[PDB]
């Protein structure tokens, strides 16, 4: 008999977790103050994971990554992409980003405009993004004068807006590819293997942004065509897969989800030192909702991980197993719907 | 050559002590009546081990501490020991009836009555001292002597001693081998009263000891005495600067200088390597860079917690046996490029090494395996703060409902003072946050 | 990387390593606490003599 | 040298004190007349706590006999045992209390209480450092209960900074002499609740359930009830009279076991309970040692908190498998542990083990369950006490009625304290 609690009420993703343990009959919920439990189902902000492991006779077990923050932060992600040697500067899947501070506050102003005249003067494509994690706030303008006095107007980021995006037809539409990474105390990168295509239900017009934002909040508030095309605005991956034999002639494996793989490897991997607990007192688990995007030569760019993601409605009782399957119950057993992605440790 | 005086207070305290003194006299080769015929200088002399030992005329090398107990069965022990010849009765005080794991007896109601009698046999080794550095302080957290009256010797000692140094080295409660459930009081209140006397103290969480008794010696139920005799081998380590020829860490005040940029902030934390069953018949015999790399493994640390997710103010490598500096640079550019090592940005990135050609001494009959080469090091992380926390919200728990608050009230403390040190660990928590967390 | 400061002897030597350059109360005082909370004994001792006097 | 003087009063105190006397002089090997005839150190380590020694290498117990009566005594004195006490100590009158408190209390006992003082000064005077005093007695009765609240009342005027303990064995119908035990009971309970530090619970209605349904005793006897109680009270005593660390005095058990002043009354259990040859398993012991069934205080466990816990395991087993089967029960019965008194049940292990037992385990909590025990007797009283019923036996010896009313309510607040702390 197992013991666990439960200190996040708003995780739809561990209710059901919390569900099914209870369910198996060998999981017994606790208070979400007691101390004697296996399994912590932990809050998003200020885990205290100081007092982890520190409990003897009882194997704890947590469903989150100390330090994985650095991953799932606007700012903190693009830090760690150019300071880190295994993803340098250089990366071609991630978008040009700079960290931009308000002026009412190391940043990037003056590298940002670098770049952004010699967009200009190129007589390229000079189009940009402005978002930070205190959103729902997004600005998206080709001068860069409006970009500095929206973030003056918290920590924000100004990345490339992808100007040329992979439109599906019928509709002409933007759209964005959600894919669940499930990380186990041994450090294996499970890949769900069913994702969720979030699509925009307006054609795409590059001249409002309820075409420009693939959220669904803003779909099923501001977007008159929602659910025309696809139930909820979400295509999942037989739907999708189909498409791209049809219209493309290929396969979601080869354009894009071998990319897809690529890319949630290289970002775990960078971090693995600094956040894994492989020779720690507690142990460590944490979904992940990597969100990506495809442009109209099928190259799949990496946008933001969700350190704390939902799932789709149908998709939640397959995956809520997956993960007592891997891993809860490889840390307590009791009495493959992911894909492995294998790595050197 | 100036001097060091050792102070043991408790039963935490005097147990330690009698493991760390008989360690010494191996390590110097000092015979349990006290004569050491290595020393040439009879009667006296200004050697590196005459910071810990005091000379007779008869070459009895008498060890410059004091044991101090409110009860009389732990120090018995000392008295009719194997040791028992290199002190005499002064260095040896004894009550009858304990401070029954309640700080405010041991400070307040059978510490003033004993205050007295050890600062005059402290007077006495002080005046044996032609310049003393200052003093060692051994103790425990969760006993009440060794709690409450530490508290009122460090408060005295800053007033008879004020240009002395004075470091610590303490016992973390931990509820596998803990006696007392209030404990975490009596952890908190010497904590908030010793903070301002202490220049750096060595906390020691007997949780990590006595995992890596059971781990790395195949000990199924460790007791004091197998604790003790790994916990005088990092205090070996630590004070060996102070007892054999050495650049690194040479005085008391280099201490502070090497590890302590904030003063309040003086908790370094030690991380041991390696740890070695002698029921092994032949173990293979790691290289620098292997035990260099254990450094930085939670599960050799003094204290478990995470220095990932912390920020270093200084870092300090000790080691003792077949080790040259080029191996030592080596294994420091390989842990960069594959440990996160984080620095405040107020000071440098960087390793104070200090090296001893003697390989650590094992006693006989120990636990401990005899190694060719060994490693501490004294890191000053802010994630050490891990315990804090713990012991603050055990704090917590039981203040919430005034829990055995009754029992410090009847010794004559008041309410106040839970608040207060409380408060004072708070700050003390934040303190560490602004320093390590962006 | 740059090692300064080293010091050698025949027991040991030691050296510094560098990775990266940077970016009390008084014996009165003391006496009157301890005495305030002898007093708060005696008071309290003092009260339970008194209930079990009466 | 941290010598206990130990008092034993009224019927029910001197038969239960002079079992606990022969049995822990088997343990640590006196005999009869004094002589140590052991084959350990160990026995001998901590024997200056409970024993005196005189000429000839003669061990005395420091116990001070005390009744109304000179029945039960001159039982004692002529029992297996009885050699053994000195024969100073025996405190005796002859008018008797008639299972009265206020006779104990305030009539017969006072006439009496002096010359016991006179002999616990005595035994104190030669004590190199006192921890305090155990008092064995029922509350049922009139000496025990009056004169040995009495006792404990006058006995911390003298010695204000000592441990007081008691063994109380609490009064039942199913085990009853007179009608009146509700009122003693009541009565002596408030004198607890100010002047001692840890009272041991016994339960006779407890006593009487482990005889009949656990033992398969159908005719239990105060004889059969003593044994219970004689296992119980070498088991409790344990960590006072062998080497260890843990609650190895008085003062360091209160401190461990009393969380608030007025919450110091312990359900104490034992184990094995066996009505003999097969070895018990350590994982056995401790699943006995926290059943309802072995507890001693006819209190359910399960039905309040464990504010804290005192474990004592004796005989040569696996301490690893002691501290994993430990923590298995707490773990898997975290509900029934407060969380605001972390790590509050601690563990003890002595090498010797009772006579006639390789493995034992004795069980010391102090839970809010307690509060049943109290209630019942407060229910019992309240039954009489609205009709006046019996209270001449009282107002005869100068009580007043107010003062039964007083103690009713003080017992109330003490039920009312115990169900705070159980929803807290
Ligand atoms: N590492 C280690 N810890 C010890 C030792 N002895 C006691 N402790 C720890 O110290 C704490 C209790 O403090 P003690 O030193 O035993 O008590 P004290 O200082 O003698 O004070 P009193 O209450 O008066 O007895 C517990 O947490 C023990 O685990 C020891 O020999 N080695
Ligand atoms: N560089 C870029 N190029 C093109 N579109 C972009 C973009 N950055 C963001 N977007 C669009 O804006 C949407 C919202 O951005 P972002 O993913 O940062 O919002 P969010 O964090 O509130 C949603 P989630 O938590 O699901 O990631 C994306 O789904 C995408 O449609
Ligand atoms: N367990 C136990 N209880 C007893 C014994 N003798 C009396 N009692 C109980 O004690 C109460 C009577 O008190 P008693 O000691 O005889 O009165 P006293 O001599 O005036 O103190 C009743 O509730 C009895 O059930 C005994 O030998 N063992
Ligand atoms: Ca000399
Ligand atoms: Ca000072
Ligand atoms: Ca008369
Ligand atoms: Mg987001
Ligand atoms: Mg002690
Ligand atoms: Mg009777």
């Amino acid at each position: 008999m197992y013991t666990f609690v439960v200190r996040d009420e708003n995780s739809s993703v561990y209710a059901e977790v919390s569900r099914l343990l209870l369910a198996t009959g060998q999981w017994k919920r606790l208070r979400k103050d007691n101390p004697r439990f296996n399994l912590m189902l932990g809050e998003r902000n200020r885990l205290p994971f100081g007092r982890l492991g520190h409990e003897p006779g009882l194997v704890q077990l947590v469903n989150y990554y100390r330090g994985a923050d650095k991953l799932c932060r606007k700012a903190s992600l693009v830090k760690l992409i150019k300071t880190s040697p295994e993803l340098s500067e250089s990366c071609t899947w991630f978008p040009e980003s700079y960290v931009i501070y308000p002026t009412n506050l190391t940043d990037e102003r003056e590298v940002f405009l670098a770049a952004y005249n010699r967009r200009r003067e190129g007589r390229e494509g000079n189009v940009w993004i402005a978002k930070s994690s205190a959103g729902a706030g997004i600005l998206i303008s080709s001068e860069a004068s409006e970009l500095l006095d929206f973030i003056d107007e918290q920590v924000h980021v100004i990345q490339k807006y992808l100007e040329k995006p992979l439109l599906l037809e019928p509709g002409h539409r933007k759209f964005d590819i959600r894919s669940w990474v499930l990380v186990d105390h041994l450090y294996n990168i499970y890949l769900y293997r069913e994702g969720v295509l979030r699509t925009s239900s307006e054609p795409y017009n590059s001249a409002d942004k309820t075409c420009h934002l693939t959220n669904h909040c803003i779909q099923k508030e501001y977007s008159k065509n929602y659910g025309r095309y696809e139930e909820g605005n979400e295509m999942f991956f037989e739907e999708f897969n189909q498409y791209l034999m049809d219209a493309l002639n290929t396969t979601l494996e080869n354009s894009i989800l071998l990319q897809i793989k690529h890319i949630i490897r290289s970002c775990l991997m960078c971090i693995e030192p600094a956040i894994s607990t492989k020779h720690l007192h507690y142990q460590s688990f944490q979904l992940f909702g990597f969100d990506f995007m495809v442009d109209e030569e099928l190259k799949v760019w990496l946008i933001e991980v969700n350190g704390a993601p939902a799932c789709a409605q149908k998709l939640y009782a397959e995956l809520c197993q997956g993960i007592v399957d891997v891993a809860i119950s490889s840390v307590f057993p009791l009495a493959s719907i992911f894909i492995k992605l294998h790595h050197h440790h | 050559m100036r001097e060091c005086i050792s102070i043991h207070v408790g039963q935490a305290g005097v147990q330690i002590g009698n493991a760390c003194w008989e360690l010494y006299c191996l390590e110097h080769g000092i015979q349990p009546d006290g004569q050491m015929p290595s020393d040439k200088t009879i009667g006296g002399g200004d050697d590196s081990f005459n910071t810990f030992f005091s000379e007779t005329g008869a070459g009895k090398h008498v060890p410059r501490a004091v044991f101090v107990d409110l009860e009389p069965t732990v120090i018995d022990e000392v008295r009719t020991g194997t040791y028992r010849q290199l002190f005499h009765p002064e260095q040896l005080i004894t009550g009858k009836e304990d401070a029954a794991n309640n700080y405010a007896r041991g400070h307040y109601t059978i510490g003033k009555e004993i205050i007295d009698l050890v600062l005059d046999r402290i007077r006495k080794l002080a005046d044996q001292c032609t310049g003393l550095q200052g003093f060692l302080v051994f103790h425990s957290f969760g006993g009440g002597t060794g709690s409450g009256f530490t508290s009122l010797l460090m408060e005295r000692l800053s007033v008879d001693y004020g240009k002395k140094s004075k470091l610590e080295f303490s016992i973390y409660p931990a509820p596998q081998v803990s006696t007392a459930v209030v404990e975490p009081y009596n952890s908190i209140l010497t904590t908030h009263t010793t903070l301002e006397h202490s220049d750096c103290a060595f906390m020691v969480d007997n949780e990590a000891i006595y995992d890596i008794c059971r781990r790395n010696l195949d000990i199924e139920r460790p007791t004091y005495t197998n604790l003790n005799r790994l916990i005088s081998q990092i205090v070996s380590s630590i004070t060996a600067s102070l007892r054999f020829d050495g650049a690194l860490n040479v005085d008391l005040t280099e201490f502070q200088t090497n590890l302590v940029p904030y003063p309040r902030i003086h908790f370094p934390l030690a991380t041991y390597a390696p740890v070695i069953s002698a029921e092994k018949a032949y173990h293979e015999q790691l290289s620098v860079a292997e035990i260099t790399n254990a450094c930085f493994e939670p599960a050799n640390q003094m204290v478990k917690c995470d220095p990932r997710h912390g920020k270093y103010m200084a870092c300090c490598l000790l080691y003792r046996g077949d080790v040259v500096p080029k191996d030592v640079n080596a294994a420091i550019a390989t842990i960069k490029t594959k440990r996160s090592i984080q620095f405040v940005d107020w000071c440098p990135t960087g390793f104070k090494v200090g090296i001893n050609y003697q390989p650590p001494t094992v006693v006989p009959g120990g636990d401990l395996a005899k190694v060719q080469r060994a490693v501490c090091m004294l890191s000053n992380t802010t994630a050490i703060a891990e315990a804090w926390a713990r012991l603050d919200h055990k704090f917590d728990l039981m203040y919430a409902k005034r829990a055995f608050v009754h029992w410090y009230v009847g010794e004559g403390m008041e309410e106040g003072e839970f608040s207060e040190a409380r408060e004072d660990m708070a700050a003390l928590e934040k303190d560490y946050e602004e320093v390590g967390v962006d | 990387m740059e090692v300064i400061e080293l010091n050698k002897c025949t027991s040991g030597q030691s050296f510094e390593v560098i990775l990266k350059p940077p970016s009390d109360p008084s014996l009165e005082e003391i006496q009157k606490k301890l005495e305030a909370a002898e007093e708060r004994r005696k008071y309290q001792e003092a009260e339970l003599l008194k209930h079990l006097a009466e | 040298m941290r010598e206990i003087v130990h008092i034993q009063a009224g019927q029910c105190g001197n038969q239960i004190g002079a079992k606990f006397w022969e049995v822990i002089s088997d343990e640590h090997g006196i005999d009869p007349t004094g002589s140590y005839h052991g084959d350990s150190d160990l026995q001998l380590e901590r024997i200056n706590v409970y024993y005196n020694e005189a000429t000839g290498n003669k061990y005395v117990p420091r116990a001070i006999l005390v009744d109304l009566e000179p029945g039960t005594m001159d039982s004692v004195r002529s029992g297996p045992f009885g050699q053994i006490f000195r024969p100073d100590n025996f405190v005796f009158g002859q008018s008797g209390a008639g299972n009265n408190w206020a006779k104990g209390h305030y009539t017969e006992g006072a006439e009496l209480v002096d010359s016991v003082l006179d002999v616990v000064r005595k035994e104190s005077e030669s004590c190199d450092c006192l921890q305090g005093f155990q008092l064995t007695h029922s509350l049922g009765g009139g000496t025990g209960s009056g004169m040995g609240t009495l006792l404990i009342s006058k006995i911390r005027e003298e010695y204000p900074d000592r441990i007081m303990n008691t063994f109380s064995v609490m009064p039942s119908p199913k085990v009853s002499d007179t009608v009146v035990e509700p009122y003693n009971a009541t009565l002596s309970v408030h004198q607890l609740v100010e002047n001692t530090d840890e009272t041991y619970c016994i339960d006779n209605e407890a006593l009487y359930d482990i005889c009949f349904r656990t033992l398969k005793l159908t005719t239990p006897t105060y004889g059969d009830l003593n044994h219970l109680v004689s296992a119980t009270m070498s088991g409790v005593t344990t960590c006072l009279r062998f080497p260890g660390q843990l609650n190895a005095d008085l003062r360091k058990l209160a401190v461990n076991m009393v969380p608030f002043p007025r919450l110091h009354f312990f359900m104490p259990g034992f184990a094995p309970l066996t009505s003999q040859y097969r070895a018990l398993t350590v994982p056995e012991l401790t699943q006995q040692m926290f059943d309802s069934k072995n507890m001693m205080a006819a209190c359910d466990p399960r039905h309040g908190r464990y504010l804290t816990v005192a474990a004592i395991f004796r005989g040569r087993m696996s301490m690893k498998e002691v501290d994993e089967q430990m923590l298995n029960v707490q773990n898997k019965n975290s509900s029934y542990f407060v969380e605001w008194i972390p790590n509050n049940v601690k563990t003890a292990v002595c090498d010797i083990p009772p006579r006639g037992l390789k493995m034992s385990a004795t069980f010391i909590g102090n839970s809010t369950a307690i509060q049943e025990l109290f209630k019942r007797i407060s229910e019992q009283f309240t039954a009489m006490f609205r009709r006046k019923a019996f209270l001449h036996w009282y107002t005869g010896e100068g009580m007043d009625e107010m003062e039964f009313t007083e103690a009713e309510s003080n017992m109330n607040d003490l039920v009312s304290e115990y169900q705070q702390y159980q929803d807290a």
